[PDB]
């Protein structure tokens, strides 16, 4: 099986400028404190990696592909408090689910 | 808390393969890659390669990229590597391996990502023409204090366990580097000094224990009649 | 590449400082992380991102980095249990690992003499045709001893297998011989003999077939 993470927060990708340059997505930069974001792979000294904000609610499951796993995290959206704008990452299985820009 | 589990010493004929194996537990298996690296005896760490638990990726160092299959099962949480067309030079100490995420050292730093955190115990294959070759094992009896053991004789490949009492027993306790001897197979001692006075009021045993040829003894050590 | 100096030494109390040198790049460009190994160990984590201690590990353990020698460096300090392999890392690239690995020697540590045991062989391996003579050495220092046989009052060269001195995790070090026989051998002298000598002296055990 392939596990599927639903992620209700940004995906960041930041590189250093203490303070690094990140970018949210149709990419959105801004400056973030390290303390912050957290690690979502191994930190880069010299190119960019993607980060997390602090504050972040996520789940998971298991599925047959991305398809049937958007199912699952749908019904979790509504059974939660939860909306937003959605986006899948095939290379992290990661979907996101925010309500930025507004 | 997290522990990364190995499997069992093996000894291999040249040309056939392993698939070697390590359990996770203590964090989210298929947040963190598991990584593959081995150490030849006498010489460095050397990265053979990764897999990522939560879908079938996985990645390998330009010499092992040939040889080498690294899959992960996170239905037991076990990653795997095998190995294909083992080489003399295959006999090694193969570790697996995992980062870590950790609140940082100062108020300042925030949630750093530290790579091989945690590192199994580590698995000696041993890559030979020889037959494995289970150990005979002896008691060294006693003849203010008493010196008793067990001597583990003729065996192959590395490595030997020993513990005492089913390791109940520490203090005083020294097992001794193996002597390869001329044959080409593996002598080793353990030995526990003792009160005399307990000879007759304590019992010993060593508990021996060969993986590769999946041996284990028990052996009581009692002095002898006099 | 990343180049170590297979060794370093460092006497009690000392700082040392072990390099790590890329052949392929600048040590700006990645992280350096910096491992640990006790003998008969696993690796331990020291080090990473350059000069960060994980949790648990002391202020005597420092990372560095001198871009003008394109060569980081781990410095501990206090120098002791530190006694070890250690080993340099950084990546290659979104998806590659690159180890170092330097030995760790310290030196100047107290001296001390080998305790010494010799057994004869047990009533179970008689009964089954072999002998072996067990003579055992250890919590010496320094590391280098020599061990030599004698059956009654001569001495005896064949039969004889030594081990090289290595450190237990009390730091001192320690050996095994065995001398070995026929049943026949070992019944028809009157007594066998274990000398070993470490520092200008020498104790001898000797076992006799009674
Ligand atoms: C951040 O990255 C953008 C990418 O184009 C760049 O323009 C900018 O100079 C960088 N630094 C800051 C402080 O924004």
């Amino acid at each position: 099986m392939t596990t599927f993470k639903l992620a209700a927060c940004v995906t960041l990708e930041c590189r250093q400028v203490e303070i690094k340059n990140c970018s949210f997505n149709q990419k959105v930069y801004a400056l973030f404190y390290r303390l912050d974001i957290v690690p979502l792979e191994e930190e880069r000294k010299g190119n960019s990696s993607k980060y997390r904000l602090i504050n972040c609610q996520t789940t998971t499951t298991e599925a047959v592909d991305a398809a049937t796993a958007a199912k699952v995290f749908k019904q979790y959206a509504n059974d939660n408090g939860i909306d937003g704008e959605w986006t899948y990452d095939d290379a992290t299985k990661t979907f996101t689910v925010t309500e930025g820009l507004e | 808390e997290v522990q990364l589990v190995q499997s069992g010493a093996e000894v291999k004929k040249p040309g056939a393969s392993m698939k070697i194996s390590c359990k996770a537990s203590g964090y989210t298996f298929t947040d963190y890659s598991l990584h593959w690296v081995r150490q030849t005896p006498g010489k460095g760490l050397e990265w053979m390669g990764r897999v990522d638990p939560e879908d079938g990726e996985s990645h390998y160092a330009q010499k092992f990229q040939d040889r080498v299959t690294i899959t992960a099962d996170t239905s037991t949480d076990t990653a795997y590597m095998e190995v294909r067309s083992l080489r003399s030079e295959d006999t090694a100490m193969y570790y697996c391996a995992t980062d870590h995420r950790e609140d940082g050292p100062t108020y300042f730093s925030g949630v750093q990502w530290v790579p091989f955190r945690f590192w199994g115990q580590g698995v000696l294959v041993t890559v030979s023409s020889a037959s494995t070759k289970g150990p005979s094992v002896f008691p060294l009896a006693p003849s203010g204090t008493a010196a008793l053991g067990c001597l583990v004789k003729d065996y192959f490949p590395e490595p030997v366990t020993v513990s005492w009492n089913s390791g109940a027993l520490t203090s005083g306790v020294h097992t001794f580097p193996a002597v390869l001897q001329s044959s080409g197979l593996y002598s080793l001692s353990s030995v526990v000094t003792v009160p005399s006075s307990s000879l007759g009021t304590q019992t010993y045993i060593c508990n021996v224990n060969h993986k590769p040829s999946n041996t284990k003894v028990d052996k009581r050590v009692e002095p002898k009649s006099c | 590449v990343f180049t170590q100096p297979h060794s370093v030494s460092g006497s009690p109390g000392q700082t040392v400082t072990i390099s790590c040198t890329r052949s392929s790049g600048s040590i700006d460009s990645e992280y350096v992380q910096w491992y640990q190994q006790r003998p008969g160990s696993a690796p331990t984590t020291l080090i990473y991102k350059d000069n960060q201690r994980p949790s648990g590990v002391p202020d005597r353990f420092s990372g560095s980095i001198d871009s003008s020698s394109n060569s980081a460096s781990l410095a501990i300090s206090g120098l002791k249990e530190d006694e070890a392999d250690y080993y340099c890392q950084s990546p290659d690239g979104r998806y590659n690992r690159v180890f170092g690995g330097t030995r760790l020697t310290v030196l100047g540590q107290p001296k001390a003499a080998p305790s010494v045991t010799l057994f004869p062989p047990s009533s179970e391996e008689l009964q089954a045709n072999k002998a072996t003579l067990v003579c055992l050495i250890s919590d010496f220092y320094p590391g280098a001893v020599t061990v030599a046989w004698k059956a009654d009052s001569s001495p005896v060269k064949a039969g004889v297998e030594t081990t090289t001195p290595s450190k237990q995790s009390n730091n001192k070090y320690a050996a095994s011989s065995y001398l070995s026989l026929t049943p026949e051998q070992w019944k028809s002298h009157r007594s066998y003999s274990c000398q070993v000598t470490h520092e200008g002296s020498t104790v001898e055990k000797t076992v006799a077939p009674t």
